[PDB]
């Protein structure tokens, strides 16, 4: 129940307003932010936003999405500083009306390279042209320390796998996740590497409906279903335990009739305990016989 | 059970961990070089170093074991491959040697590096010293400040790239260089947060099980009870018996 009961009706409880990341992130910057983003951009140059808006999923395909969408958001924030007494004061600032937040803070510059020679290219679509992008300079800049692109995504048990264990030669890596709930990181020879998610509505993907649990139907059915074996093969083990229960309280029925027989038998002793005895005649009669 | 338990059960996949753990331990079996969580045998002296060495580290590479060898990678753990969800560090080599042993260059005294204020088993202080590299994170416990970081920023005789990852209070700054760029540093500062972690204190002091352990002692005086008034029903049986002796 737990499993899903964190988004069973909140998904579709937002009170059909748009619910921005900026808020999603925790609940205390949408008050503050628009006050704010002027005074981060002031100081030094101007700030880059915190990326949420400028990466966001596209088409509503998170499924593969969502294990490059972990290690981007493993360093989502990057805001700009070049002084060390501006950036605590730019602290300083931050710390308005209460953070409770974790904001990295990036300055590294634009890069300049090309990124699809390295790639294969498959008819399986690339992972990153599900997510959504502004300007392809500032993914690139953080693509360049661990590239993304590179990497072969598929399922647990698949083609075109086993590609580390292969060796890279001309290529860097081809981790990918096993599964959409929690999916190791591919790794051959390697030991794979668990990811795990965020989910929340910071765009209009309920822009064609609002209805509840359409995406969430096959896991619940799924999970309904295995409740529903278990249960039964319960039942089942319930059911034959109870079923000795009976037969041992009947034969505790039989020794309790036993007993009770038992205790009419001796009340018959001692009924025949007290009874007269006409032996006297017979040993009289013996003796005159003698 | 001092060894940590609770810390452990907050989270299922950690709970699975715990279960491999479990009946690795249970069957002796061959151990040449056993296996133990680092977030196990890591004793922090406060919940700020605690914090400072689950930041050093991955949270993900922290819920690992230890390799100390590679030699030995998957001679451990063959059958519990599949059984449960588990995870392992690779170690192939680091340096121990701390810096400033001696007056240097420098006469500030400003406390030291990384790997003064970490205690516990030799593969998990090897694993720690390999991931995060303590002899080359320095710890100041006072007095330290970005200003100094950008003194610093600009490339030391020791190499051109300044360091690879700063802890101090709560903040974590990363030194890196532009490969396509203007060939300038850009450090990068995360804010960080207390993490129960690393820590030396047996599981989290302020809750713990403490309530659980009260309404258990209460259940216990329940049963106590309980097996007074069975007694009291003994007696009664008792009792009932010498009446059947005086009716025999």
């Amino acid at each position: 129940s737990r499993s899903i009961q964190n988004k069973k009706v909140e998904l579709q409880n937002i009170a059909k307003g748009n619910d921005t990341f900026l808020m999603n992130f925790d609940r205390n910057m949408d008050r503050l932010l628009r006050t704010i983003e002027q005074r981060k951009n002031e100081f030094e140059t101007p700030a880059i936003g915190p990326l949420g808006s400028l990466v966001t999923i596209r088409k509503g395909f998170e499924k593969w999405t969502r294990s490059i969408q972990r290690a981007i958001s493993s360093s989502l924030n990057a805001f700009v500083v070049s002084n060390p007494k501006d950036n605590r004061l730019f602290r300083d600032i931050m710390r308005s009306c209460g953070i409770r937040s974790n904001i990295p803070i990036v300055t590294y510059c634009l890069s300049q390279f090309d990124y699809s020679k390295g790639r294969a290219h498959g008819n399986y679509p690339t992972i990153v042209d599900a997510l959504e992008f502004s300007k392809p300079e500032i993914e690139c800049l953080f693509v360049d320390l661990s590239r993304i692109e590179r990497i072969v995504l598929i399922e647990d048990k698949n083609e075109a796998r086993n590609f580390l264990q292969r060796n890279p030669v001309n290529v860097n890596m081809a981790l990918s996740l096993r599964d959409r709930r929690s999916g190791f990181q591919l790794s051959g020879g390697y030991r794979l590497d668990t990811v795990t998610y965020q989910d929340k509505i910071r765009l209009k993907v309920n822009s064609s409906s609002d209805n509840g649990t359409q995406y969430l139907k096959d896991l619940i059915e799924q999970e309904t279903k295995e409740l529903q074996n278990i249960r039964d093969r319960y039942e089942e083990k319930l059911s034959e335990v109870r079923s000795r229960l009976k037969e041992i309280d009947g034969r505790l029925k039989s020794t309790k009739n036993e007993m009770r027989k038992t205790n009419f038998r001796m009340t018959e002793l001692k009924m025949n305990v007290g009874k007269v005895v006409d032996t006297g005649i017979l040993n009289s009669k013996i003796n005159e016989r003698k | 059970t001092t060894d940590k338990i609770g810390i452990l059960n907050q989270d299922q996949d950690l709970k699975e961990v715990r279960d491999a753990v479990l009946m690795v331990r249970e069957h002796p079996e061959m151990k040449d070089k056993i296996l133990e969580p680092p977030i196990m045998t890591v004793s922090a002296i406060n919940a700020q170093f605690a914090a400072y060495l689950a930041q050093c580290v991955d949270y993900n590479t922290s819920k690992a074991l230890t390799v100390v060898d590679s030699d030995s990678y998957k001679l451990f753990a063959n059958p519990i491959l599949d059984k449960f969800k588990v995870n392992l560090r690779e170690l192939s080599s680091a340096d121990t040697t701390p810096p400033v042993p001696a007056e240097t260059v420098r006469d500030l005294g400003f406390e030291g590096y990384l790997s003064d204020f970490i205690t516990g088993d030799k593969r998990v202080m090897k694993m720690l010293c390999q991931t995060s590299k303590i002899h080359t994170i320095p710890v100041s416990r006072r007095e330290l400040t970005p200003a100094q970081i950008k003194k610093l920023i600009t490339p030391r005789p020791n190499g051109k790239i300044l360091f690879k990852r700063i802890i101090h209070g709560n903040r974590l700054v990363d030194i890196k260089q532009s490969a396509y760029g203007s060939k300038q540093v850009f450090p990068t500062d995360v804010s960080i947060k207390q993490t129960n972690f690393y820590q030396g204190s047996i599981m989290s002091n302020e809750q713990k099980i403490r309530i659980e352990n009260e309404i258990i002692n209460l259940k216990n005086e329940y049963n106590d009870r309980k097996s007074t008034l069975d007694a009291l029903s003994n007696q009664k049986s008792g009792y009932r018996h010498e009446l059947s002796e005086l009716a025999s």
